[PDB]
């Protein structure tokens, strides 16, 4: 709308610029040109000259039309005064006079969960960076957990603090490039989810398949499934209708190359969170525990509160659900949600005392 | 000098990449330890799956020095068939043990027939999940399962909780199946899952 | 017989008794306190080496310090370059679970040996362009638990037999053998002129033979139970020793009596390894609570403690000079203290 | 042990037949020794920069 | 998903907010 | 030097009732645990009782069980063990014993042949 009344105003302005040397200089006003009924161009409406007395007619614009009932020509008062400019009225200037809607609250709460999630971004790119300073050189204690959770850790960096950068840019090349690659650091982050779940639990189903082969595989299909959607996107973005930096992501029938593999991302580690939970329930189910034998509420409910943010399943709270009448939806994945590299960082990084041991080290080697 | 730098760097990288070829080979083979040339070994794969099953009884009979070097297996192997109450004696020690508390040990059985050395059992409680399908007659559920009992009362009453027991009855493949839980407690416990 | 022959065996015990009691004329304690002390010495992690699939149980220094041998549990035998850290060679073994590694002093032979009760050396010229099998000096009953080479024709074994033996290479057989051990006998060492040299069983008892005679010249006692590395003076006049007793103990061998006891109140642990510096003063022995600790001989107090490790130290060893120290443990690392 | 019982007659009359120097001598040239030859090595002395070229 | 939909009603308010400063400041 | 040192044994009548001590030395009774083993003639070596070092979960065989009786002393370093009862096959010499490690709850095949960590030991009979 705004880019495209702007290139026809920019393309009608030079047509009728003209008329003004033919409006007030030329048509000679002998015929009662009153000082109102006046033809000029005031960059707002283009009208000619006119007599005084009963209405006259005017030049609607032709991208304004369609914003009221009459869609055609309209008339002012043109009396002995006659109409100044446009005859401000409900039809100010052949269109709607205000058309503000569920803008006057939705803007400001927007805006209220703009400065939100910015805020806890700020401290999640230096969370993780703490959180990332351990695994980055530590070989006193590194295994394979680490290789998939390195790649993790990243991924919530390079999406964080991409965040902080759409804000600069869009509130030309900068923002062709800065849009698709915003939805593949998007992308990349619940593809890495996916892939950490389908690690952890073929590590638990086939037990003997972990021959240091398939993490070639896992980074392959990690870091190559936006690459392959995202890239599909940007290039069905120039062969259909390319228009601005692509802003109108509200096209559904296209926007499944995006919406569709996240939301199939999110059902498989759904599914699979249920079959590692009830490969831990059989564990339980054995009289060989030390610390609990019957109350199996004491452990599952603590077991599964760490897997949730390491899984994201949390993201399943709204998923399926009526995105276009569900704006409240975003308080739950972006007001909450962008905590999500917070809590892995230090559920993963200040708890699981093995991280602790290691560091232990460097504390009596300070002293020693 | 770069004449010798390079050589010497060939040959080390050389190594380096040698010592890849049979890294995964290496961890794809879950050895195994079987308890009653100095030591026989048997090798077999089962389903894909490599084991490489040694036996020690042609060492020593003492067994402190040498069972200390058995901390990288990953399934110890042990037999029964008065030898009874030594076998838990022994079995007492490698469960108490300092350095083995990541090698969980699998139990066996074998046809026996001790009754009088141990008077306890004699009011011994009925088993709970007894097996009569072979026609088992009442001595025989009640002494299976008391020596059943007995080993995994000391498989409670001591220990931190990072090594179990593993019962079985009357081959490979049972072996097999009990092993691959044993790999799954590995992989989990590191994930701080409980 | 042994009504009576216990009995004098008893009373010839009272003999040593009175015997090491009347050179109970004066302490070592307040000779070796009567001087200045060095305190902490820096020691710093100088090199990390990596590139072994299981955990290391011993190792043995080179000719020249140049190069040094480890062995793996899983059946590798590598060759490392101490300035460099680059592997000369990786030979395989015919079996895993080793427990003992010799380097020859000249360097062309490297002996190895575990439960296989096989000891085997392996010739270190490089004709077919790696290293092949030589010779393999079997006939043991039990498991081998320490080798040192005194030439290239002769090498001891410690073996699970309750009983040494001296090996020839020309044939591969106990020429000589000693008894009077009881249990298996776990460590030994030699002298540095190769002529003299020191055995320990599952007793603490620490006796002494002959290179060249079969037969036990000295005996040594005093630690509680399961003596584990023993290690020489620099001269050949004393050794120390390390048991399981969780405190270091060292031998004369003039006097024939416990010289020193290195014991502590905060350490429960006992002791795997020892080695002895080039001077002697500093004593350096290898423990289970994942640390390693060095005690100054002629001051029994713990000068300086070394970490870095979570595992257990399982060997140990110095330069042919006192440059640096080589400590092994199953962290499947070498660190090179320097 | 019967038949090698005299093992324990033989063997253990060596510390009773060997001589045994009192230890007042025994200690002073031990200490002597570490204490003459600690110039040489490159521990119990703090190394220089100079020295120490496994840096 | 989330993150897109709020850049893309955001945008569209940022859209709507311009057109109406136009409205209020030329016509 | 480390000895084991026994006393008390004899012919009595069957039924009767004796305490057979076992006297430590050359190591500290403080940190080690004690067990006992028999044999019968012509047999190998079984262990029937033991004790921890802390003077408490004591432990017997299903044999012995409530018929024998083990006692420590530690501000003397001695073994007390009492027994009623004398069957005809507990006939059997009986040995005192000791393990390595202190301050461990670990030690395997103390009723190992050539094993030096044990006393002369004292027979008795019925």
């Amino acid at each position: 709308r705004l880019c495209d009344v702007l290139q026809v105003l920019w393309e009608e302005q030079d047509q009728c610029l003209q008329e003004l040397s033919r409006e007030q200089t030329g048509d000679l006003g002998t015929e009662q040109p009153v000082p109102g009924c006046e033809g000029m161009w005031d960059n707002i409406s283009c009208w000619p000259s006119s007599v005084p007395g009963r209405m006259v007619e005017v030049e609607c614009p032709r991208f304004l039309r369609m914003l009221t009932s009459r869609n055609g020509s309209l008339f002012r008062n043109c009396t002995q005064d006659g109409w100044s400019e446009t005859f401000p009225r409900p039809n100010l200037a052949c269109g709607v006079n205000v058309n503000d809607s569920s803008n006057e609250k939705r803007h400001s709460y927007l805006l209220k969960l703009k400065v939100m999630y910015t805020v806890g971004y700020s401290s999640s790119l230096v969370m993780l960076l703490v959180a990332l300073g351990i695994l980055c050189a530590f070989r006193r204690l590194h295994c394979t957990r680490n290789y998939i959770h390195m790649h993790l850790f990243v991924s919530f960096i390079l999406r964080a603090l991409s965040n902080f950068i759409k804000d600069a840019v869009l509130f030309r090349a900068g923002c062709k490039l800065v849009m698709v690659l915003f939805q593949y650091c998007i992308m990349a982050n619940y593809s890495w989810l996916l892939v950490e779940g389908l690690y952890l639990h073929t590590l638990l189903a086939i037990s003997f398949f972990s021959e240091r082969k398939y993490l070639q595989g896992f980074v392959a299909f990690g870091w190559g499934s936006p690459a392959i959607f995202v890239a599909l996107w940007a290039i069905a973005r120039h062969f259909l209708e390319d228009v601005g930096c692509w802003d109108i992501n509200a096209n559904a029938s296209i926007w499944w190359i995006i919406r569709g593999p996240v939301i199939l991302s999110i059902l498989i580690n759904f599914i699979l969170f249920i079959n590692i939970l009830r490969i831990l329930m059989r564990k339980l189910r054995t009289q060989e525990t030390r610390g609990n034998e019957v109350s199996h509420y004491k452990r599952l409910a603590r077991s599964t509160l760490l897997l949730i943010p390491l899984f994201g399943i949390h993201y399943i709270v709204f998923a399926f659900s009526p995105e276009d009448a569900m704006e409240i939806q975003l308080f739950f994945e972006l007001a909450l949600g962008s905590f999500q590299g917070l809590v892995v960082a230090v559920l993963y990084c200040f708890l699981n005392g093995e991280v602790q041991l290691e560091v232990q080290k460097k504390w009596q080697q300070w002293h020693l | 000098q770069r004449n010798e730098e390079k050589a010497q760097r060939e040959a080390n990288k050389k190594i380096e990449k040698q010592l890849q070829k049979d890294k995964q080979v290496y961890r794809a083979t879950h050895r195994l330890l079987l308890l009653g040339s100095g030591i026989f070994e048997t090798k077999f794969q089962v389903d894909k799956v490599n084991f490489h099953m040694f036996d020690v009884g042609a060492q020593r009979d003492e067994r402190r020095k040498w069972i200390q070097c058995f901390n990288d297996v990953t399934a110890i192997i042990f037999v029964v068939a008065n030898r009874l109450q030594a076998a838990l004696k022994l079995f007492d020690s490698i469960w108490n043990n300092k350095w083995l508390r990541d090698t969980s040990v699998i139990l066996f059985l074998n046809k026996q027939d001790i009754e009088d050395y141990f008077p306890e059992f004699a009011r011994y409680t009925t088993p709970e999940d007894a097996t009569p399908e072979p026609g088992e007659d009442p001595r025989v559920t009640r002494a299976k399962y008391f020596i059943r009992d007995e080993f995994l009362r000391i498989s409670t009453a001591s220990g931190d909780g990072r090594h179990y027991c593993y019962p079985h009855f009357t081959n490979i493949r049972r072996v097999f199946n009990d092993c691959r839980d044993i790999i799954q407690r590995m992989h989990l416990r590191q994930y701080e899952l409980l | 017989e042994l009504d009576q022959l216990r009995q004098e065996a008893e009373q010839l015990k009272n003999q040593i008794r009175d015997a090491r009691k009347a050179c109970a004329d004066a302490t070592l304690s307040q000779i070796t306190n009567n001087i200045d002390p060095v305190g902490r010495i820096q020691m710093r992690t100088r090199r990390t080496l990596r590139g072994h699939l299981a955990k290391i149980y011993a190792m043995h220094w080179g000719t020249d310090s140049r190069l040094l041998v480890s062995a793996s549990q899983d059946g590798k035998l590598i060759i490392w370059d101490s300035y460099t850290t680059n592997k000369v060679h990786a030979i395989p073994l015919r079996s895993s679970w080793v427990m003992t590694c010799a380097y020859a002093p000249s360097g062309n032979y490297v002996a190895c040996g575990g439960l296989d009760n096989i000891c085997s050396i392996y010739n270190l010229k490089t004709r077919e362009g790696n290293v092949r099998v030589s010779r393999e000096l079997a006939g043991h009953t039990g498991y081998l638990s320490c080798c040192r080479f005194l030439d290239d024709n002769q090498i001891v074994t410690s073996s699970g037999d309750t009983t040494c033996a001296l090996w020839d290479i020309e044939t591969g057989q106990q020429t000589t053998t000693f008894t009077g051990h009881t249990g298996d006998v776990m460590s030994l060492s030699l002298a540095p002129d190769t002529r003299l040299f020191v055995s320990g069983a599952c007793d603490a008892s620490a006796k002494l033979w002959d290179v060249r005679e079969g037969m036990c010249r000295q005996t040594f006692t005093g630690h509680e139970s399961d003596i584990n590395a023993i290690c020489f003076f620099p001269n050949g006049n004393a050794f120390a020793t390390g048991s399981d007793d969780a405190t270091c103990r060292l031998f004369d061998l003039r006097a024939d009596q416990e010289l020193m006891t290195y014991s502590h109140d905060n350490i429960i642990c006992g002791i795997t390894s020892v080695s002895f510096s080039k001077s002697g003063r500093l004593l350096l022995a290898g423990y289970d609570d994942f640390n390693c600790n060095v005690w100054d001989a002629l001051k029994a107090d713990r000068a300086g403690v070394l970490a870095g490790h979570d595992n257990r130290v399982s060997c140990l060893g110095v330069t042919d000079d006192g440059m640096a120290v080589a400590t092994g443990s199953w962290d499947s690392f070498l660190k090179i203290w320097n | 042990s019967i038949a090698q019982a005299r093992k324990l007659v033989e063997q253990l009359k060596m510390e009773a037949n060997i001589d045994r120097i009192k230890v007042s001598k025994a200690a002073a040239d031990l200490m002597a020794y570490c204490e003459a030859h600690a110039k040489e090595d490159p521990l119990l002395t703090p190394v220089p920069a100079s020295e120490n070229p496994f840096r | 998903h989330s993150d897109g939909t709020f850049t893309s009603e955001l945008s569209r308010l940022r859209e709507g907010a311009r057109l109406q400063r136009l409205l209020q400041g030329l016509v | 030097q480390v000895q084991l040192q026994e006393s008390g044994g004899g012919l009595v009548q069957p039924g009767g009732s004796l305490r057979l001590s076992c006297a430590a030395s050359g190591f500290t009774f403080s940190n080690y645990k004690m067990n006992w083993v028999r044999q019968a003639p012509g047999k190998g070596l079984e262990w029937v009782s033991d004790i921890s070092q802390s003077g408490a979960s004591i432990s017997y065989t299903g044999s012995v069980k409530g018929r024998f009786t083990i006692s420590r002393d530690n501000a003397k370093n001695t073994l007390y063990l009492q027994m009623n009862s004398l069957k005809p096959e507990d006939t059997a010499v009986y040995y005192c014993a000791r393990c390595p490690a202190p301050f461990t709850r670990d030690c395997f095949d103390v009723t190992s042949t050539t094993y030096a960590y044990r006393g002369q030991g004292t027979q008795v009979t019925v």
